RNA sequence: GUCUAACGUCUAUGCGAGUGUUUGGGUGUAAAACCCGUACGCGUAAUGAAAGUGAACGAAGGUGGGGGCCCAUUAGGGUGCACCAUCGACCGAUCCUGAUGUGUUCGGAUGGAUUUGAGUAAGAGCAUAGCUGUUGGGACCCGAAAGAUGGUGAACUAUGCCUG
RNA sequence: GGCGAAAGACUAAUCGAACCAUCUAGUAGCUGGUUCCUGCCGAAGUUUCCCUCAGGAUAGCAGAAGCUCGUAUCAGUUUUAU
RNA sequence: UUGCUUAAUUGAACGUGGACAAUUGAAUGAAGAGCUUUUAGUGGGCCAUUUUUGGUAAGCAGAACUGGCGAUGCGGGAUGA
RNA sequence: CCUAAGGGGGACUCAUGGAGAACAGAAAUCUCCAGUAGAACAAAAGGGUAAAAGUCCCCUUGAUUUUGAUUUUCAGUGUGAAUACAAACCAUGAAAGUGUGGCCUAUCGAUCCUUUAGUCCCUCGGAAUUUGAGGCUAGAGGUGCCAGAAAAGUUACCACAGGGAUAACUGGCUUGUGGCAGUCAAGCGUUCAUAGCGACAUUGCUUUUUGAUUCUUCGAUGUCGGCUCUUCCUAUCAUACCGAAGCAGAAUUCGGUAAGCGUUGGAUUGUUCACCCACUAAUAGGGAACGUGAGCUGGGUUUAGACCGUCGUGAGACAGGUUAGUUU
RNA sequence: GGUUGCGGCCAUAUCUAGCAGAAAGCACCGUUCCCCGUUCGAUCAACCGUAGUUAAGCUGCUAAGAGCAAUACCGAGUAGUGUAGUGGGAGACCAUACGCGAAACUAUUGUGCUGCAAUCU
């Protein structure tokens, strides 16, 4: 059971693992269907853009201090500073975040 | 029950020589050992500190370390299909200089002396040793030594 | 075995670094705390059903124990520990041997 | 019958050809098989043997190794020969003008050699300007720096690297690696 | 076995020349129960070298069919001919070692007329092993 | 049951197929186990020796 | 004696202090081929339980060898990559010493030590594939006596009852 | 579980714990088997540890891949000295 | 050269420079020497000569060295590991 | 087991013998001489030791601290044990020196947990203080199956995987044991070793005893005895022919050639064996897979039911007794 | 050459019994105030070199001496042993072949050699 100068392994296969094997044969099919869904959304709302405007926020933790990424919504103070009500902003393609 | 202690089976190996027990003659403590010296190992039963194991009794090796009362000797021991380098710390009572050095070191001097003499005389000399060769021809004089004839003797009982 | 109640050995205390006088005492194991993590873990594992969850030693073979001397420096109060060999009989500061006496 | 003093029918144990099926490496072997067979120059016989070597037997030569070899006394204008890949070294502060013949050059290496006025030629171009390897200097990369060699000859008190998947305080550090946990080897 | 290997006697009916001293004498003494040896005459050496003489050239067994092979391999030892080689063997010369090691071990046939009734006993006791001295010439005559 | 207890038969055959090899000799033996006091000073003597030879060649 | 997840050695290949397009996005003659990039994985730094600290005295060291190359002219000299043996240097841990100073208990300069690390000492790795070997999986194929869960039986039979 | 004027007896030819399906391809250091050719090489039953004694791990013996070199310095042998 | 050692300018170890040239220091041999990685099977043995233990002995049990059988056909021992 | 029985130094010389001294004798204490160790050194044995390692006295704690290297077992892993040094701090001695437990070779113990000592150092992760907890290094608590599970029985109701790697038949080697036979001849035999015997010794044979072993068989060779029947051996009980006698006859005993020919009926017992009764010329001993169960029988042994005695708390055991129990 | 001090090898030096010993040395020898140690100035410590002696120690010589050491036409190429045979013998064991080769025994000879320093008829 233990033999030779080999690394000691941790292969977690002592349960009925073979009843829960998900093989993504449909990777290409989901890619294609996602593109078709995306086309449908675009044709549904044209010429209105498919993407809501997202804010820019600093990433948390000491490891991602340096990076900055897309947030979820503009703060109430930020929308107040440009004179847009959040209820109105959600209807003109602007994302709101009451939490930030 | 098996017994396999450190000094098992050393009843006669570690005995003192007959009529040679007791105090150590002091030339043993006056000899000087240098790193690289070739030494014979012979355990002295009367000194139990720095005593060799029974394997090294009768072995010859190279001094590698010199301490207050001891020398370190390098021995090559067979372990299976190879040699392992063994480093044994031995008090100088169990150690003696090997006499094999003095024969070869003298032959080196003799070869050097003979070569310069032949070089001085402008001749050549051969320094390689030779095994004993079959003897040459010879003439046996029989003056006073005329051959005496022997015969096998009859059987006798002497009790 | 008889061991005197005082001894002069090396003291490892930073102040001393030398042989000083020490007080010899037999070491006694301290009381087992209830909040040591191994005892904390043991109580949790034994709780509930399942019976005895850890082994109980039975096959005793030793008939003695190693005596440990507690050496307290009289100068700096630093303690030191010395284990002795296995002895069936041990006294500390007993009556010293009297050689030459009669039966 | 014969009392055999050696094993019978034993292959030499050396490569006599590349294991590679690259046709262009065969052409280089074609050229130096002819050169080694016919020039009496020891350089060409060495090159032919080195062309057979496996990837781990031709470790990459950094452009820093060539710089140090050219810094030998009287070797500044020698032709550096590398039977293998020449890699770049971004830790160098400067590189000289040099002629280097190699199997392969990295993008940084070729840029650096040509930037400093040198040439980056192949081994067939070497064979015409130096058919006997005159005024050359063969450079080999470090063989014992490979990661697999860390674990070779592992054992007690050998100081080699354990074959291990994770590294940390919980991974092969307690008993046999520490006197407080029994012994240490 | 090691002694026979060091004498290059690794098959039956293999013959080799040995210069008698002490080291080689104690060697032959160790191999004595397995070999027949003796003192060869000049004609025996000549016949051996002429019919079954081979040289070791690049570790190959090459027939001694021309004096150029001998010169090319032993001219630095002053051997330029097959007769130089025979002389160097017979009157044991200063280059006996090189000449005898250059000679491939002679691969003789079995005796024409057979051996004695039982080989593996000393020549003195009516067998074939050991030193037969001048009868080595008759034995080689049977086998070469 | 009862089996064979011990035998050294065939063990010299196995040791002599590829072993019975004398150890290689090198010009410099390892100084492992040599006296620390000598080893400490031998470090200073060798370092000074290298300096003297370096200066003589630099001249 | 298989396939798979994760691995050891060796080999071939691409690129190389980097490497891996395929999670995803683009694209398409549509599960293909072609294209894209942020991250991330591994590698590029180790050591200590940790707080932490963190790799050039020197031409990135000396000595004895060392293929090849250079000068020669048997010989001889120079240079000597890989690699071997040996003596050193640097980083971390452990122990010793303890400068100017100071939240007076912190700081830790400087100089050391038969101690110790899977380190540095002009990077070698990453990825794909193949054989062989390993571990978990039904695990080369067939094989228990057993254990568990949930159900079906008193048409035989055992016993009680009711009616003949 | 039943049932037993008690034999561990009867409980559908099944009883010292029925039948049916599933967990289940249960596990087995133990049996048995294990499918084409030729070529080259070619063993071990020995060391140490193991609730180890029909089994493993470990070292040894063997194969394969080779690598650095090219007579360098090796040997199941002798001689001489000790 | 040193921080070791000596009363020392004594030694210890490692060195610079110089001399001793192919009989460079016995024989014989050498399908060359050295090195590395990885992995199989095996881990019941038995026999012969000699040494040898227990036992009255054993086609018995147990060791030593070597050679064999096992794993091996061929000629002989009629037959036979 | 030992605060000395460890360490250092010093002084002395033990076992024993001889010759002497009131009580005093084989043994009390004193004296001289001799005394190579013939003693003593904790303990088994071996080695070692004499101005000592033994005996006595004085001083002590080196039986201490930090850890590396090495030797043995060895895989050159662990453990145990030991060796020579490095850096300290000490003891002793005038000093040189010696001392890192016991003169040497045995005298012992991992992970996990706990506890103590040390560093008073690191952490409890939003920041602190103090408790508490967790870390690092060294000991102790222990695994004696001693490289170290936590562990009672029974099955005659029984199961499975296997094993001739291993017992219970036959067979094979051996022949202690059993059985049978020789030789040497001290004695026996009224005299008289050998008509017939024959001690102390010693040489053999046999395989109908019992041992010894475990080679064959455990995907099975039907394990007792009897009945029935055939054949073979001879170490011959009877019958034939002979030789010998301590053979007058009659009877009897020993032997040679001899297995041609026969060797029984019953009471008790499952018996093999035994023992009795009786006839007979005699009622010899054996083999043939301890011949012979697809020939029988099934009394015994040895499944399951049941009784008793002894044993066991009990389930149950008994190679103890008893009764019933499928022979294809 | 003798002698002393310090030695190396550690009996050719030891052991027993006799005899001899010039010079110097050594020794025995004389004393107890002092340092010191004892039951005892016997040992140990100290003092004198003054009163005496080679009696002893020590040294040398003697002994068909014991022991020890060395040697060998001593025993003996014996015992033993490595290797060999399809040698002998029922066996136990034995012979032969190529090699190695004792111990006891017997005889003879010997009985310390020597280094450093100082000293002496
Ligand atoms: C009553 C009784 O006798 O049973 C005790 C049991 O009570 C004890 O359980 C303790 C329990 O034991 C364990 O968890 C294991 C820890 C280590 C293992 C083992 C038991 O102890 C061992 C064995 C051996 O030392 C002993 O034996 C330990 C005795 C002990 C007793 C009390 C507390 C701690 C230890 C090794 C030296 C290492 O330590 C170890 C490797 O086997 O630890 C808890 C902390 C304690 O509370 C608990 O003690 C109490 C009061 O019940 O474990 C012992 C082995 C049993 O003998
Ligand atoms: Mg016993
Ligand atoms: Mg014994
Ligand atoms: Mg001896
Ligand atoms: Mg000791
Ligand atoms: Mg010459
Ligand atoms: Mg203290
Ligand atoms: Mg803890
Ligand atoms: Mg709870
Ligand atoms: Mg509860
Ligand atoms: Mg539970
Ligand atoms: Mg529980
Ligand atoms: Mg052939
Ligand atoms: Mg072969
Ligand atoms: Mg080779
Ligand atoms: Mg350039
Ligand atoms: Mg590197
Ligand atoms: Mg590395
Ligand atoms: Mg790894
Ligand atoms: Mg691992
Ligand atoms: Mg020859
Ligand atoms: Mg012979
Ligand atoms: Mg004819
Ligand atoms: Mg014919
Ligand atoms: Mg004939
Ligand atoms: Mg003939
Ligand atoms: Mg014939
Ligand atoms: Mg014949
Ligand atoms: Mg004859
Ligand atoms: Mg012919
Ligand atoms: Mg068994
Ligand atoms: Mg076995
Ligand atoms: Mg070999
Ligand atoms: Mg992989
Ligand atoms: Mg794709
Ligand atoms: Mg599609
Ligand atoms: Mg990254
Ligand atoms: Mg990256
Ligand atoms: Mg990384
Ligand atoms: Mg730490
Ligand atoms: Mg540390
Ligand atoms: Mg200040
Ligand atoms: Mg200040
Ligand atoms: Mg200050
Ligand atoms: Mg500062
Ligand atoms: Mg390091
Ligand atoms: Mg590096
Ligand atoms: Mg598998
Ligand atoms: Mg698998
Ligand atoms: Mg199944
Ligand atoms: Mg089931
Ligand atoms: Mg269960
Ligand atoms: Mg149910
Ligand atoms: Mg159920
Ligand atoms: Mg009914
Ligand atoms: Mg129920
Ligand atoms: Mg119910
Ligand atoms: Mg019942
Ligand atoms: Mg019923
Ligand atoms: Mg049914
Ligand atoms: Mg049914
Ligand atoms: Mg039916
Ligand atoms: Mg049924
Ligand atoms: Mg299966
Ligand atoms: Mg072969
Ligand atoms: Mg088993
Ligand atoms: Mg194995
Ligand atoms: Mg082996
Ligand atoms: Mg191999
Ligand atoms: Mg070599
Ligand atoms: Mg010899
Ligand atoms: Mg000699
Ligand atoms: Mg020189
Ligand atoms: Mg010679
Ligand atoms: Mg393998
Ligand atoms: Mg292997
Ligand atoms: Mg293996
Ligand atoms: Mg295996
Ligand atoms: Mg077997
Ligand atoms: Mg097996
Ligand atoms: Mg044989
Ligand atoms: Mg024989
Ligand atoms: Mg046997
Ligand atoms: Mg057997
Ligand atoms: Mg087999
Ligand atoms: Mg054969
Ligand atoms: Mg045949
Ligand atoms: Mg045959
Ligand atoms: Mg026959
Ligand atoms: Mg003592
Ligand atoms: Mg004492
Ligand atoms: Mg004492
Ligand atoms: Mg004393
Ligand atoms: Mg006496
Ligand atoms: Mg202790
Ligand atoms: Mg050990
Ligand atoms: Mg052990
Ligand atoms: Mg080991
Ligand atoms: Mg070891
Ligand atoms: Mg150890
Ligand atoms: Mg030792
Ligand atoms: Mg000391
Ligand atoms: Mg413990
Ligand atoms: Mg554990
Ligand atoms: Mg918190
Ligand atoms: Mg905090
Ligand atoms: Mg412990
Ligand atoms: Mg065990
Ligand atoms: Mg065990
Ligand atoms: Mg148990
Ligand atoms: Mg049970
Ligand atoms: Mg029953
Ligand atoms: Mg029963
Ligand atoms: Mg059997
Ligand atoms: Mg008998
Ligand atoms: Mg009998
Ligand atoms: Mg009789
Ligand atoms: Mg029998
Ligand atoms: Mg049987
Ligand atoms: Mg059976
Ligand atoms: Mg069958
Ligand atoms: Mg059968
Ligand atoms: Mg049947
Ligand atoms: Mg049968
Ligand atoms: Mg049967
Ligand atoms: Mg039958
Ligand atoms: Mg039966
Ligand atoms: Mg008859
Ligand atoms: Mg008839
Ligand atoms: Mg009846
Ligand atoms: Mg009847
Ligand atoms: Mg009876
Ligand atoms: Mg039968
Ligand atoms: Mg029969
Ligand atoms: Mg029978
Ligand atoms: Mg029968
Ligand atoms: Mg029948
Ligand atoms: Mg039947
Ligand atoms: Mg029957
Ligand atoms: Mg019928
Ligand atoms: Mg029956
Ligand atoms: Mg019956
Ligand atoms: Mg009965
Ligand atoms: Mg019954
Ligand atoms: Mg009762
Ligand atoms: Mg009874
Ligand atoms: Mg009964
Ligand atoms: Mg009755
Ligand atoms: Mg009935
Ligand atoms: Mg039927
Ligand atoms: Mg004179
Ligand atoms: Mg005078
Ligand atoms: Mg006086
Ligand atoms: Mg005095
Ligand atoms: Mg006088
Ligand atoms: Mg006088
Ligand atoms: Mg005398
Ligand atoms: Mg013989
Ligand atoms: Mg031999
Ligand atoms: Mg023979
Ligand atoms: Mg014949
Ligand atoms: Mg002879
Ligand atoms: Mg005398
Ligand atoms: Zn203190």
């Amino acid at each position: 059971a233990i033999s030779k100068n080999l690394p000691l392994l941790n292969n977690h296969f002592r349960k009925h693992w073979q009843e829960r094997v998900r093989v993504h044969f449909d990777q290409a099919g989901k890619k294609a269907s996602r593109r078709q869904s995306r086309l449908r959304k675009a044709a549904k709302i044209a010429p209105r853009p498919i993407d809501a405007l997202r804010p820019v926020v600093r990433a948390p933790t000491v490891k991602y201090n340096r990076k900055v990424r897309a947030g979820r919504g503009f703060t109430l103070a930020e929308l107040k500073a440009v004179g847009i009500a959040p209820k109105y902003a959600r209807t003109i393609g602007i994302s709101v975040d009451h939490r930030r | 029950g098996k017994s396999r202690g450190y000094r098992s089976g050393t009843r006669y190996a570690f005995q003192r020589d007959f009529k040679k027990h007791g105090a150590i003659p002091l030339s043993t403590y006056l000899k000087v050992y240098k790193v690289g010296d070739i030494v014979d190992i012979k355990a002295n039963g009367s000194i139990q500190k720095g005593m060799p194991h029974k394997y090294y009794h009768g072995k010859t090796g190279i001094v590698y370390n010199v301490t207050k009362s001891s020398v370190g000797v390098i021995i090559n021991k067979v372990v299976g299909n190879r040699y392992i380098e063994k480093r044994v710390n031995l008090r100088v009572e169990h150690v003696k200089h090997s006499a094999c050095r003095q024969e070869f070191l003298n032959r080196v001097k003799s070869n050097a002396a003979k070569k310069r003499e032949a070089k001085a005389n402008g001749e050549t000399v051969y320094l390689k040793r030779q095994a004993a060769k079959p003897r040459g021809s010879r003439i046996i004089s029989t003056e006073g030594n005329i051959p005496q004839t022997l015969a096998p003797v009859a059987y006798e009982t002497f009790i | 075995v008889n061991v005197p109640k005082t001894r002069k050995t090396y003291c490892k205390g930073k102040e001393c670094r030398k042989h000083t006088q020490h007080k010899v005492t037999q070491y006694k194991a301290g009381k087992a705390s209830l909040f040591a993590q191994g005892k904390r873990r043991y109580d949790r594992k034994q709780s509930g059903y399942g019976g005895q969850t850890k082994q109980i030693f039975h096959k005793k073979a030793k008939t003695t124990k190693k005596v440990v001397l507690r050496l307290e420096c009289v100068v700096c109060k630093t303690k030191a520990q010395l284990p002795l060999k296995r002895c069936k009989h041990f006294e500390l500061g007993g009556d010293k041997k009297q050689k030459g006496q009669a039966l | 019958g014969r009392d055999h003093t050696s094993k019978q029918h034993v292959r030499s144990g050396h490569r006599t050809a590349p294991k590679s099926d690259n046709v262009y490496l065969q052409l280089l072997v074609k050229l130096y098989s002819f050169l080694a067979r016919r020039t009496d120059a020891p350089f060409n016989k060495v090159i032919l043997k080195s062309l057979f070597l496996s990837k781990i037997n031709r470790p990459p030569v950094s452009v820093s190794r060539i710089s140090r070899a050219l810094k030998q006394k009287g070797a500044a204008e020698k032709t550096i020969v590398v039977v293998g890949t020449v890699t770049d070294d971004n830790r160098l502060l400067e590189f000289p003008k040099a002629t280097i013949a190699a199997l392969r050059f990295t993008a940084g290496a070729k840029d650096r050699i040509l930037k400093n006025g040198g040439e980056a030629i192949t081994l067939d171009q070497l064979a015409l300007r130096a058919p006997k390897g005159q005024n050359t200097l063969i450079v080999r990369g470090p063989r014992n720096s490979r990661e697999a060699v860390r674990h070779f000859g592992f054992g007690p008190h050998k100081g080699k690297a354990p074959r291990i998947l994770s590294k940390g305080r919980k991974f092969e550090r307690a008993r046999g690696r520490r006197r407080s946990r029994g012994f240490k080897v | 076995r090691k002694v026979l290997q060091l004498l290059r006697l690794t098959q039956i009916n293999a013959g080799v020349f040995v210069r008698l001293t002490k080291a080689t004498s104690e060697l032959i003494k160790l191999a004595e129960p397995y070999v027949a040896y003796g003192y060869p005459s000049l004609s025996t050496i000549r016949q051996l070298v002429y019919k079954r003489g081979f040289g070791k050239v690049n570790k190959q067994r090459i027939a001694l069919s021309d004096n150029a092979i001998i010169e090319a391999n032993l001219g630095k030892f002053n051997i330029l001919s097959i007769e130089d080689l025979i002389h160097e063997i017979y009157t044991v010369g200063p280059n006996f070692k090189q000449v005898s090691n250059f000679l491939w071990p002679f691969k003789l046939s079995n005796p024409n007329g057979g051996f004695r009734a039982r080989k593996f006993q000393h020549f003195i006791q009516g067998g074939d092993t050991g030193n037969r001295e001048q009868f080595i010439n008759a034995l080689v005559k049977q086998m070469n | 049951a009862k089996s064979k207890n011990h035998t050294a038969h065939n063990q010299t055959r196995k040791a002599h197929r590829n072993g019975i090899k004398k150890p290689k000799t090198y010009k410099y033996p390892s100084l492992k186990g040599v006296d620390a006091k000598f080893k400490r000073n031998h470090r200073y003597a060798l370092h000074g020796t290298a300096k003297a030879l370096a200066k003589a060649r630099a001249e």
